[PDB]
C-alpha cells in the first residue's frame, strides 16, 4: 500500500508528516496501429488479364510495370483463375514482400503447350517460341479461355513459329517472318515442298477438345536490384484511434503516445511536424490528409501525503501533473487541482493555514 | 532451378540438441516463407510450422508446441532445425517446402536419429 | 554575363513541420551572394553542357515558355542512364533511359519525340500534372542525394523583368516530386522546343534566358511562420 | 515571458497568493 | 488439427485401371473471394521425396499432367487416377491447406 512504500522509501516505520514522492506513475501504451497511405494507383495486372487480344507466343508482349502499389490478393481472389503455379516465390508472399521490378508477358496457347512454358522445361514452341530461363523466380498464371477466345466457326488470331535457326535467348522475343529453310535447297521467298513456312495456324473451337483449348497464360517475371524497389504488395494498416495511448507507426515514424486532433495546417509536401527540442509533435494521417497531434503518454510522480503515523495510518496519495481521468484506487474522495489529481483527500472550502503543502495554492491537512 | 539443400546427417548425443540446415540455392531465401516438416519411415506425414527470413514469427503444431523450434537466416539464405533430447520414435525425416498452394520444392531428406 | 544570387536558391531541406521556428539545418545550398552564370540563346546555339556537381539552381523568366525541359545524365551518352525531362502543356513526361543524347535535342503543337536516338535499358517513367506554364520568375533547384532525384518549384510573379536580374526578395522552394534513381549525374544541358521553321521566323527565341547556379554545403538558419513557410533566411558563413 | 522525464513543479504560492501578500 | 480419414486401400492392377482415393476434410474449408478449395495432393515415389501432385483440389500442375478432378465442397475431395504404371507407382497423402493447422495424409499405397 502507499503508506507502506512510503516507509521503504524513508526507510524508517515511522514517517512524519508531509509528503514523500515514492514512485513515477506511469501509462503504458493499450493498443498497437500501423498505418500506410492506402492503394491509390493499382499496378494493372488485371488489364494485361483482361486484354482482348493477348501477343503471339513468340512475339510475346513484355511489360515492365514500377512506381505502383500492386494488389496481389485480387489475383487469388478471382475465381475464373485456374493455374496459379510459382517457381522461387511463394503465391501468397507476393503481397508481404516485393521486388524491384515486374515483367508481364500475356500470350494464348494451347492446354498441353502450357506446361511447355515452364523454366527447365523445353517444347516444340517453346524452344522456338518463348523460353523461360530455368533459374528465374516468378509465377506463371494459366487459365482456359475456350469460351471467350474461340468460336464455332475457328479461332485462327493465335499464331506460332515452328521453326527458327537457333535456339531462343531467355528473355527474347522472335518477331522475324522469315520462310525457314527446312530443306537444303533455297526457299528464295517461294514456299515449296521443301522450304516450311515457320508460321502455323491454330485453330481453337470449343469442340477441339480440353488440352487443346486456348488459355490466356500470363508470366510474372520478379526481379531485385540494387535499385530502390517502387512495387510492392498492400503493407499491413490498422484503424485509427484517437484520445488513447497507443503506439503508432506513420510509415515508419515508430513513436508512441496519444493521438488528438490538431488545428495545425501542415504544408502540402510536409508530412510530420516537430518542436523546438525536435521531438515529434504531429503526424498527418497517411490514409486520411488530415494532421493529427502527438502528445506523450501521461506520466508523473506518484506522492504520498501521510499524517504522522503517530497520528494516523491513513494516506492521500498526489498523482503530479496528470489528470486523474487517466488514472490507492480512484474513486476515493478524488479531487483535481493544478499540482496534480489528489486521491483520499476530500476539498473543504474553508481555509485554514497550510499544513502540508500540495502545490498550486493547496495544502492538505488531518483534521475531523 | 530452384533448390533446397538439406545438411548431412549428423550423429547426436542422447539427451542433446541437433540442428540441420536448409540452405536456398539459385535465389534468396528471402521470397520464401519455407516451411518445416517430418516423416518417419512407415509412417504418417506431419508439419512441424514454418520460418521467415524477417519477422519469423514462426507459428508450430500445437503437438510440438514448446519442444520444436525452426528458423532461417537471410543472409545466405540458410535456415536451421533446433530439437533436443529427441526420443527414437519422435525422430523423423526432416524436409523443407515451398508453402505453395502445395509444397513444391522439398529437401532430399535427413535420417537422423539419437545414436552418438 | 553574372549576376548575384541575392538570397536565391533556397528550399524546404525535409519534409518536417516548423511553426515560428528558427531551424538551423546543415545541407547543400546555394551560398548567399554568391557567383551565378547566366546565359542567352539564339540560329545562336548556346547551351552549354554544365557539370551537375552538387546540384543546380536552374531559373528563368520566359513569359512566352519558351524553356521546355531540361537534359541530364552522367556523359550524356547511351552507355550511362540519363535523365530526360519534357513538359508539355497538356502532360508532362519524365523518362529515365540509357539514351543517346543528339548534338541538338529538342521536341518537334508537338508531333514526334525527338529528344533521344536510342533508348535501351528504359527503368523509370514519370507524368504529373503541368509546372512550366501558369512575366513571372521560374526557379528550380535540382539534387541528388543517396540515389534520390529530387526536384523544387515557386513561380513567382514578378512585375518588372526590364532590369533582366533575379529579384532580391526571398522565396523559399517547395518540393515538387522526388524521383528514385540510383545512377549518378555529372552533366547538365537545357532544353528548348525547336519548331518546324528550326526544322526560324515562325518561332521566336528573343526573350529565353535562363540563369545557373551551383549549391555548396552550408549552414543555413531557416525561418519558419506559424503558417509553416520559411520567410526569411542567413548564411551562416557569409 | 518537455516530457522526457522533466516535470515543472507548481510554487506553493500561486501568483494570487503573492499578490495577496504583497 | 482437422479431422481427416484416407482410406489406404491399395490395388495391385494392370495400367488402364482406374483407382479412386478420397479423404474427409472437417470444417468444408472454403477460401474466401474464389470458389476454390486449398486442398493439396503429393506423390512420393520410393527412396525419393515427396512433390506437388494436385492443388486447389481441381487443378493439375504441370508434371505427368492427366485428370486427377476432384468435386466436393471441402467436406471431401476425390483423386482418381486413370491408369496406373512404375511413375505413378508411390504413396499419397492428401494435406488440407485452407486451414492454418496442417495435418497430412495417413498415406496410400498402389502396386502393378
Ligand atoms: C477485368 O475487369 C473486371 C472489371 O473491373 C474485373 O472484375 C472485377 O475486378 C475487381 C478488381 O478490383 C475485383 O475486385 C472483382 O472481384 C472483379 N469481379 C469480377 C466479377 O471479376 C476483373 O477482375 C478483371 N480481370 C479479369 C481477368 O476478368
Ligand atoms: C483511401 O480510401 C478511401 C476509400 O476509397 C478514399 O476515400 C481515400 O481517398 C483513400 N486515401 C487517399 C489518400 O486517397
Ligand atoms: C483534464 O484536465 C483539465 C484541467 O487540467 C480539465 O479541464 C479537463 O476537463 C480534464 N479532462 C480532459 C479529458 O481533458
Ligand atoms: C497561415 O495561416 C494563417 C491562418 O489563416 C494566416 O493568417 C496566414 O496568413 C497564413 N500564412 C501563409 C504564409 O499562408
Amino acid at each position: 500500500d502507499p503508506l507502506s512504500e512510503t516507509k521503504c522509501t524513508l526507510k524508517s516505520f515511522t514517517v512524519e508528516k508531509g509528503i514523500y514522492q515514492t514512485s513515477n506513475f506511469r501509462v503504458q501504451p493499450t493498443e498497437s496501429i500501423v498505418r500506410f497511405p492506402n492503394i491509390t494507383n493499382l499496378c494493372p495486372f488485371d488489364e494485361v488479364f483482361n486484354a482482348t487480344r493477348f501477343a503471339s507466343v513468340y512475339a510475346w508482349n513484355r511489360k515492365r510495370i514500377s512506381n505502383c502499389v500492386a494488389d496481389y490478393s485480387v489475383l487469388y481472389n478471382l475465381a475464373p483463375f485456374f493455374t496459379f503455379k510459382c517457381y522461387g516465390v511463394s503465391p501468397t508472399k507476393l503481397n508481404d514482400l516485393c521486388f524491384t521490378n515486374v515483367y508481364a508477358d500475356s500470350f494464348v496457347i494451347r492446354g498441353d503447350e502450357v506446361r511447355q512454358i515452364a523454366p527447365g522445361q523445353t517444347g516444340n514452341i517453346a524452344d522456338y517460341n518463348y523460353k523461360l530461363p530455368d533459374d528465374f523466380t516468378g509465377c506463371v498464371i494459366a487459365w482456359n479461355s475456350n469460351k471467350l477466345d474461340s468460336k464455332v466457326s475457328g479461332n485462327y488470331n493465335y499464331l506460332y513459329r515452328l521453326f527458327r535457326k537457333s535456339n531462343l535467348k531467355p528473355f527474347e522475343r522472335d518477331i522475324s517472318t522469315e520462310i525457314y529453310q527446312a530443306g537444303n535447297k533455297p526457299c528464295n521467298g517461294v514456299a515449296g515442298f521443301n522450304c516450311y513456312f515457320p508460321l502455323r495456324s491454330y485453330s481453337f473451337r470449343p469442340t477441339y477438345g480440353v488440352g487443346h483449348q486456348p488459355y490466356r497464360v500470363v508470366v510474372l517475371s520478379f526481379e531485385l536490384l540494387h535499385a530502390p524497389a517502387t512495387v510492392c504488395g498492400p503493407k499491413k494498416s490498422t484503424n485509427l484511434v484517437k484520445n488513447k495511448c497507443v503506439n503508432f507507426n506513420f510509415n515508419g515514424l515508430k513513436g508512441t503516445g496519444v493521438l488528438t486532433e490538431s488545428n495545425k495546417k501542415f504544408l502540402p509536401f510536409q508530412q510530420f511536424g516537430r518542436d523546438i527540442a525536435d521531438t515529434t509533435d504531429a503526424v498527418r494521417d497517411p490514409q486520411t490528409l488530415e494532421i493529427l497531434d502527438i502528445t506523450p503518454c501521461s506520466f508523473g510522480g506518484v506522492s504520498v501525503i501521510t499524517p504522522g503515523t503517530n497520528t494516523s495510518n491513513q494516506v492521500a496519495v498526489l498523482y503530479q501533473g496528470v489528470n486523474c481521468t487517466e488514472v490507492y484506487s480512484t474513486g476515493s474522495n478524488v479531487f483535481q487541482t493544478r499540482a496534480g489529481c489528489l486521491i483520499g483527500a476530500e476539498y473543504v472550502n474553508n481555509s485554514y493555514e497550510c499544513d502540508i503543502p500540495i502545490g498550486a495554492g493547496i495544502c492538505a491537512s488531518y483534521q475531523t | 532451378e530452384v533448390q533446397l539443400k538439406q545438411s548431412v546427417a549428423e550423429l547426436v548425443r542422447p539427451g542433446a540438441s541437433v540442428k540441420v540446415s536448409c540452405t536456398a540455392s539459385g535465389f534468396n531465401i528471402k521470397n520464401i516463407y519455407m516451411h518445416w516438416v517430418k516423416q518417419r519411415p512407415e509412417q504418417g506425414l506431419d508439419w512441424i510450422g514454418r520460418i521467415d527470413p524477417a519477422n519469423g514469427n514462426s507459428r508450430y503444431a500445437p503437438k510440438f508446441q514448446d519442444k520444436a523450434t525452426i528458423t532461417a537466416d537471410t543472409s545466405s539464405n540458410t535456415a536451421y532445425l533446433q530439437l533436443s533430447s529427441l526420443t527414437s520414435e519422435d525422430t523423423a525425416i526432416y524436409y523443407c517446402a515451398d508453402e505453395g498452394w502445395g509444397f513444391a520444392n522439398w529437401g532430399q531428406g535427413t535420417l537422423v536419429t539419437v545414436s552418438a | 554575363a553574372y549576376t548575384n544570387s541575392f538570397t536565391r536558391g533556397v528550399y524546404y531541406p525535409d519534409k518536417v513541420f516548423r511553426s515560428s521556428v528558427l531551424h538551423s539545418t546543415q545541407d547543400l545550398f546555394l551560398p548567399f551572394f554568391s557567383n551565378v552564370t547566366w546565359f542567352h540563346v539564339i540560329k545562336r546555339f548556346d547551351n552549354p553542357v554544365l557539370p551537375f556537381n552538387d546540384g543546380v539552381y536552374f531559373a528563368s523568366i520566359e513569359k512566352s515558355n519558351i524553356i521546355r525541359g531540361w537534359i541530364f545524365g552522367t556523359t550524356l551518352d547511351s552507355k550511362t542512364q540519363s535523365l530526360l525531362i519534357v513538359n508539355n502543356a497538356t502532360n508532362v513526361v519524365i523518362k529515365v533511359c540509357e539514351f543517346q543524347f543528339c548534338n541538338d535535342p529538342f521536341l518537334d503543337m508537338e508531333s514526334e519525340f525527338r529528344v533521344y536516338s536510342s533508348a535501351n535499358n528504359c527503368t523509370f517513367e514519370y507524368v504529373s500534372q503541368p509546372f512550366l506554364m501558369d512575366k513571372n520568375l521560374r526557379e528550380f533547384v535540382f539534387k541528388n542525394i543517396d540515389g534520390y532525384f529530387k526536384i523544387y518549384s515557386k513561380h513567382t510573379p514578378i512585375i518588372v523583368r526590364e532590369p533582366e536580374d533575379l529579384p532580391q526578395g526571398f522565396s523559399a522552394l517547395e518540393p515538387l516530386v522526388d524521383l528514385p534513381i540510383g545512377i549518378n549525374i555529372t552533366r547538365f544541358q537545357t532544353l528548348l522546343a525547336l519548331h518546324r521553321s528550326y526544322l526560324s521566323s515562325g518561332w521566336t527565341a528573343g526573350a529565353a534566358a535562363y540563369y545557373v547556379g551551383y549549391l555548396q554545403p552550408r549552414t543555413f538558419l531557416l525561418k519558419y511562420n506559424e503558417n509553416g513557410t520559411i520567410t526569411d533566411a542567413v548564411d551562416c558563413a557569409l | 515571458t518537455k516530457f522526457k522525464g522533466l516535470t515543472v513543479l507548481p510554487p506553493l504560492l500561486t501568483d494570487e497568493m503573492i499578490a495577496q501578500y504583497t | 488439427d482437422i479431422v481427416m480419414t484416407q482410406s489406404p486401400s491399395s490395388l495391385t492392377v494392370t495400367a488402364g485401371e482406374k483407382v479412386t482415393m478420397s479423404c474427409k476434410s472437417s470444417q468444408s474449408l472454403l477460401n474466401s473471394g474464389n470458389q476454390k478449395n486449398y486442398l493439396t495432393w503429393y506423390q512420393q515415389k520410393v527412396g525419393q521425396p515427396p512433390k506437388l501432385l494436385i492443388y486447389w483440389a481441381s487443378t493439375r500442375d504441370p508434371g505427368v499432367p492427366d485428370r486427377f478432378t476432384g468435386s466436393g465442397f471441402g467436406t471431401d475431395f476425390t483423386l482418381t487416377i486413370s491408369s496406373v504404371q512404375a511413375e505413378d507407382l508411390a504413396v499419397y497423402y492428401c494435406q488440407n491447406d485452407y486451414s492454418y493447422p496442417l495435418t497430412f495424409g495417413a498415406g496410400t499405397k498402389v502396386e502393378l
